[PDB]
């Protein structure tokens, strides 16, 4: 296929496998699920259901943060998770757990204006690879965050360290003040 | 801020790419990337660069951090073409999924082409004829400097 | 009017109503009054009087996230409008009123460097268009109201434009000091 | 970082301006667009177009949000650009305001130039006299391609 | 020297010292010592000792603020110093005083992976002076931060804005979740 | 996002058009000026430390110049205006170079080609710095032999 008569097209395909070591990597798996690795030792594991793992509003930021049993990496990255939401203004919607180390955080959801939006909005953002932008609404209840370690993820999508790089500079420009003084 | 990361032409090896052999390229394909905001072979070309000499020059931890690449994510690419290609992907448009490439090739002489990035849609791989007309537009823009 | 023999200069100005359905536009009745509209039905009035509405110094701001009856867009302008101004340190300055969806916002402006001179560049900088001094911006004007009301031309002295927004959006969370030690 | 948008010559209607006809601009203009980084008619276009297919591609909301426009308002417009023209205009330097606009169009042939922005301060659009060195030197650019 | 006949190899150096009244000047002196100058005014002294000056947990930062006892570019570029320190989590690990005017900040420090690397990393951007991004640490035990005079210490390095500006982009990029609604 | 700033123009040794840098700005110098041709590459360039460290003197001279002098003197112009003079990501990449133990830029000492009888000069760009010591000029000679190969082909 000599596309001018004397060049020929060549495709190519880039394995990002190999930034696994720096940067963190993202896979769908299935279309609920979209997963996180951050290098092959930990990751993320992003899901939605119709279950709660979370039964309590109660989540406990700062004595995680006193007790700093958890994994660096991952705390940095919900944080840059949430705080990468457009209109967070309801902190009953969140909850989580940080017993031991672990991360365990979930979101509830529920005309559009609820914080069901913002959230899917980020989501879709998070892991990443034809109705209007506003009020996405997925079947699915609640969203939960968790820890695992590494095996095969990436059944949809090969792995993908786009959207991670992309949400950095969406990390805080979408916030609603919680006080006089931030 | 604007990306200034250098290219220490630049060869990719069997690694970075899946099912294929020692790939290489042209001074004028990397000289092209240093005066163009829009490209994407550029963004993951610095982004290799970049993780060859964070494994060769920066020992491995035992607890290995993402702070690094947080501080110096600009630097390597415009976190604007991402959100660019975000746009496309919600406005219905084809997007940019940064996974398969093309590039053109001459067949005398091997003068290939900065490869564009492939745009996907609903998502599937599009039909060569799409975009017939940008490829078509690159040989000439291609065969111009002869 | 012509420049070497062929060229003549013809003038263009670009109308800005035209982005009213995808982003806020900025503009001016008077040095006092100034309006952000957000879509054809909603606006944020900015107001410099000494006469006073808001007269407690208890905001209720989380509650009034927690009740959800404002539209949104205006609480995201008030976020963005408070996150940006420089150096603001004296937390009774705002009171803030929402009463049932409402927006009040009232910054007690009440001597160079203090919380006037931030709130009065931010606000100059919020409405564009409306020497050589960037600090010691004084104002005889002692309370700066911020009220919502629904669409009305009100862009006399100046035409509406969006780049007052847009430039205000780079600096959120830059010029601010920090008040805890985990954050 | 640097804006990234693509533009959709470039025709300009007759609502969209100000009691003006339909203009429409080359393509060399709008190909100068893309790399330059501070002029105030490529950025406030890219604006426009990012309006105005946004309204037909994407049904309107029954809420307008802001959301939209705050997530990619860095892949358009050159926010420092605004900072700059915010530094000129307390400086008490002459500033572009955004809203008028001159550009040298071509008597016979038709061709215009890009749009140079005007200049205002003191509350009044300059005189052309006031600022006709820096109309002579887009003049001289024009005389290179012929 | 000289290249190619007609082309001499000329040299330049720059005068940092014109720029004092338009930002901070930074420098450096030993290892540890690393001043900051606002202006021609005053400055600050950036020490690493091991003999702290604050013997107690306390801030009540808020009330600095409330009094205004201060300078408010003093302040500023101290709030810069601290929310650019990279996964900050340990908050007993900085104690501070701003009674009567002088700010006295005091990060403690004290296998890595903690508190320590994130401040030294910051502390290393703010003035500049194998493998040792990470895991970096210094013997001392105490970083003192003080407001100080004009009497110029810097002999290691020659003034440069180069540090705070760099760090003033990378200002909020790191910072962890503490709230559920921030 | 990318630096907007427009360097001023010196019309003194050199036309307008070109710049200059008095004995302030400079130390054990005297007053040196860069013509039209060099300056000009500044306005594309985005990756010159020198046309930085060129765009904060000019707008440090026209602040201290032009605007009222403050009663007390605050840091918040710089604060508002910092990523708009210069590319904050370029002190990133120097501050990788820092780390990752190669050469890099400490924005001090420059070095840029003269041309004996002409006395044009190219666009001066960082002496790099390796192991806390400036690199002799045999070490980078590459990078010099290149910019003489690109300097030719102008004339
Ligand atoms: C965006 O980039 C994505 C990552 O490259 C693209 O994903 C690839 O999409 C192609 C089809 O366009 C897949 O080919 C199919 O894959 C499915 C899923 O199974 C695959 O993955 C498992 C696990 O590694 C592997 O064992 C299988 O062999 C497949 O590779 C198969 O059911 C099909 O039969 C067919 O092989 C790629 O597999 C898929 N990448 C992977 C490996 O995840 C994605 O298509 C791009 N965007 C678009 C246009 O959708
Ligand atoms: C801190 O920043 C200050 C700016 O905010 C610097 O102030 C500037 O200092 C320079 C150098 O003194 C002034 O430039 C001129 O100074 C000469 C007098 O001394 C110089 O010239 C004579 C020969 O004429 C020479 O022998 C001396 O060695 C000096 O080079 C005056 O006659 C000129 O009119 C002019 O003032 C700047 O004007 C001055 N700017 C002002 C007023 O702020 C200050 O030097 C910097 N240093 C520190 C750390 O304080
Ligand atoms: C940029 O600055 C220029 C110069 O100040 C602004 O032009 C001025 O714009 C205002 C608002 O449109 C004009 O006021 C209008 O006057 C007409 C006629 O009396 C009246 O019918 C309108 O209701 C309004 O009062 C003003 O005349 C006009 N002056 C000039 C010299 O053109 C321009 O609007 C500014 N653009 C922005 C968005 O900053
Ligand atoms: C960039 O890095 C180079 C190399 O480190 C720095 O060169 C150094 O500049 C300082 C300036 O104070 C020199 O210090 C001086 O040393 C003499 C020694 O007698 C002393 O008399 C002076 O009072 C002053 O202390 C230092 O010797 C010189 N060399 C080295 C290897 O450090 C350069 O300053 C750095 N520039 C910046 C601004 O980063
Ligand atoms: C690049 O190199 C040229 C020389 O090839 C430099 O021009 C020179 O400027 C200096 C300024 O002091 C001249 O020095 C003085 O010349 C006068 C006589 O004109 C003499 O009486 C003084 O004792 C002193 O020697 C130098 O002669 C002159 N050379 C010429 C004729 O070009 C130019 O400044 C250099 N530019 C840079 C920034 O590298
Ligand atoms: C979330 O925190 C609440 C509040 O208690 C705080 O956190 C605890 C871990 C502990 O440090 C307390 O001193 C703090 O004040 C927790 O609610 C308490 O839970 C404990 C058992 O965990 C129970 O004894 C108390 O009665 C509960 N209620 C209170 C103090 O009002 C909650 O359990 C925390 N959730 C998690 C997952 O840790
Ligand atoms: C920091 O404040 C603590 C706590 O006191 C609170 O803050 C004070 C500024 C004041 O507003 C108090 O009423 C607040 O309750 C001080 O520690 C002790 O505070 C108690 C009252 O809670 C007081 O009776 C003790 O004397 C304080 N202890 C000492 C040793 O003074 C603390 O002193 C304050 N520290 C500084 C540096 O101001
Ligand atoms: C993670 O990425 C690293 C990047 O270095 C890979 O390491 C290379 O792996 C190949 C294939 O086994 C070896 O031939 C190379 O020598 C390795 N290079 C190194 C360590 O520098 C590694 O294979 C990747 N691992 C996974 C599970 O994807
Ligand atoms: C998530 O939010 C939904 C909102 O519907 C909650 O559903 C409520 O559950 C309570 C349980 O006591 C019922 O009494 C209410 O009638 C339900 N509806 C509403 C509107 O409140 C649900 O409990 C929440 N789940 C979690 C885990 O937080
Ligand atoms: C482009 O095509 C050329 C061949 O025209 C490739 O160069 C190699 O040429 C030799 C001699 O003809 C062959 O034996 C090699 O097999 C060719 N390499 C390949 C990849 O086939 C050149 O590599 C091609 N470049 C790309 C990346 O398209
Ligand atoms: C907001 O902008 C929209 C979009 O341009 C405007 O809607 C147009 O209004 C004109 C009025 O003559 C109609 O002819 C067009 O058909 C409308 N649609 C479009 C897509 O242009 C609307 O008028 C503007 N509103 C305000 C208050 O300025
Ligand atoms: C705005 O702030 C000013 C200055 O603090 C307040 O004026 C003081 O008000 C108190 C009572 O709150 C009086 O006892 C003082 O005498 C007032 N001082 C001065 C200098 O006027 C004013 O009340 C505040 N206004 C509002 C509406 O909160
Ligand atoms: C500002 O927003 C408030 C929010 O309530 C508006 O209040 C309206 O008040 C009328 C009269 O009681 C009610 O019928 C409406 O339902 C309220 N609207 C809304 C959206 O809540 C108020 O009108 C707005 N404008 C001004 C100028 O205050
Ligand atoms: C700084 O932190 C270090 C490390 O935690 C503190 O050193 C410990 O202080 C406690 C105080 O109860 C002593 O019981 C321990 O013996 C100390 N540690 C060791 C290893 O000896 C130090 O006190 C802190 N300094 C402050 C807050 O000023
Ligand atoms: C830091 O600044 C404070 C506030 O200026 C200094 O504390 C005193 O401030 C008053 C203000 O005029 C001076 O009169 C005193 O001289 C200052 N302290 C004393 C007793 O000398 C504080 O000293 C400064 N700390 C420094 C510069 O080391
Ligand atoms: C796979 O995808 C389906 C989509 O319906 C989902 O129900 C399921 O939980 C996903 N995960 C697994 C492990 O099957
Ligand atoms: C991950 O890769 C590293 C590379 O050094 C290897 O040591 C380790 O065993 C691998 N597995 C896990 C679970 O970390
Ligand atoms: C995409 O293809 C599907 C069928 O696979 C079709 O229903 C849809 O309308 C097409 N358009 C989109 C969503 O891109
Ligand atoms: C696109 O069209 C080409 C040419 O007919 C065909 O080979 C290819 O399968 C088509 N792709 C899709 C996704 O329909
Ligand atoms: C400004 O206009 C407002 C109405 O928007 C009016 O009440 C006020 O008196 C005017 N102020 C002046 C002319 O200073
Ligand atoms: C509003 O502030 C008042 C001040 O007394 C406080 O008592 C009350 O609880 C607050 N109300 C709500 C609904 O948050
Ligand atoms: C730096 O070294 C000198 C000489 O050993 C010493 O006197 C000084 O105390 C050291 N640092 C400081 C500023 O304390
Ligand atoms: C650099 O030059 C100095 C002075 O001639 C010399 O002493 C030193 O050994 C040289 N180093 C190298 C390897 O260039």
């Amino acid at each position: 296929s000599l596309y001018k008569g004397v060049y020929e097209l060549q495709t190519l395909e880039l394995n990002m496998e190999t930034l696994n070591m720096t940067m963190p990597l993202s896979c769908t798996k299935n279309n609920s699920h979209h997963y996180i690795m951050v290098g092959n030792e930990t990751g993320l594991e992003l899901t939605l259901t119709n279950t709660s793992i979370i039964n309590h509003k109660f989540c406990n930021l700062s004595d995680a943060h006193k007790k700093n049993l958890y994994d660096h990496a991952l705390m940095s990255i919900i944080s840059t998770f949430h705080l990468s939401i457009p209109n967070f203004n309801q902190y009953e919607a969140m909850s989580c757990d940080f017993n031991g180390g672990k991360i365990s955080v979930q979101y509830n959801l529920s005309h559009c204006g609820t914080v069901a939006n913002g959230v899917l909005q980020t989501f879709m953002r998070m892991a990443w690879g034809c109705g209007n932008w506003d009020c996405i609404m997925t079947s699915y209840q609640y969203l939960i965050i968790q820890n695992t370690t590494w095996e095969d993820h990436c059944q949809f999508s090969r792995p993908s360290p786009i959207g991670y790089l992309g949400l950095l500079s969406q990390r805080t420009r979408d916030i609603y003040i919680s006080r006089r003084l931030l | 801020g604007t990306f200034t990361w250098t290219l220490s032409g630049y060869c990719l090896t069997r690694w970075m790419l899946i099912e294929a052999e020692l790939k290489c390229f042209g001074n004028t394909a990397v000289a092209k990337c240093n005066e163009k905001h829009d490209e994407e072979f550029c963004d993951m070309l610095r982004l290799f660069d970049f993780n060859k000499q964070a494994i060769q020059r920066l020992k491995a931890p035992a607890q290995m951090s993402i702070q690094l690449i947080n501080k110096a994510v600009n630097a390597l690419i415009n976190d604007q073409l991402i959100m660019k290609n975000h746009l496309r992907d919600i406005m219905c448009i084809p997007y940019c999924n940064y996974s398969k490439y093309w590039y053109l090739n001459h067949t005398t002489t091997g003068r290939t082409s900065l490869p564009k990035c492939w745009l996907v849609s609903n998502g599937s791989y599009l039909n060569e004829t799409h975009f017939s007309d940008d490829i078509e537009q690159q040989a000439d823009n291609m065969i111009t400097e002869m």
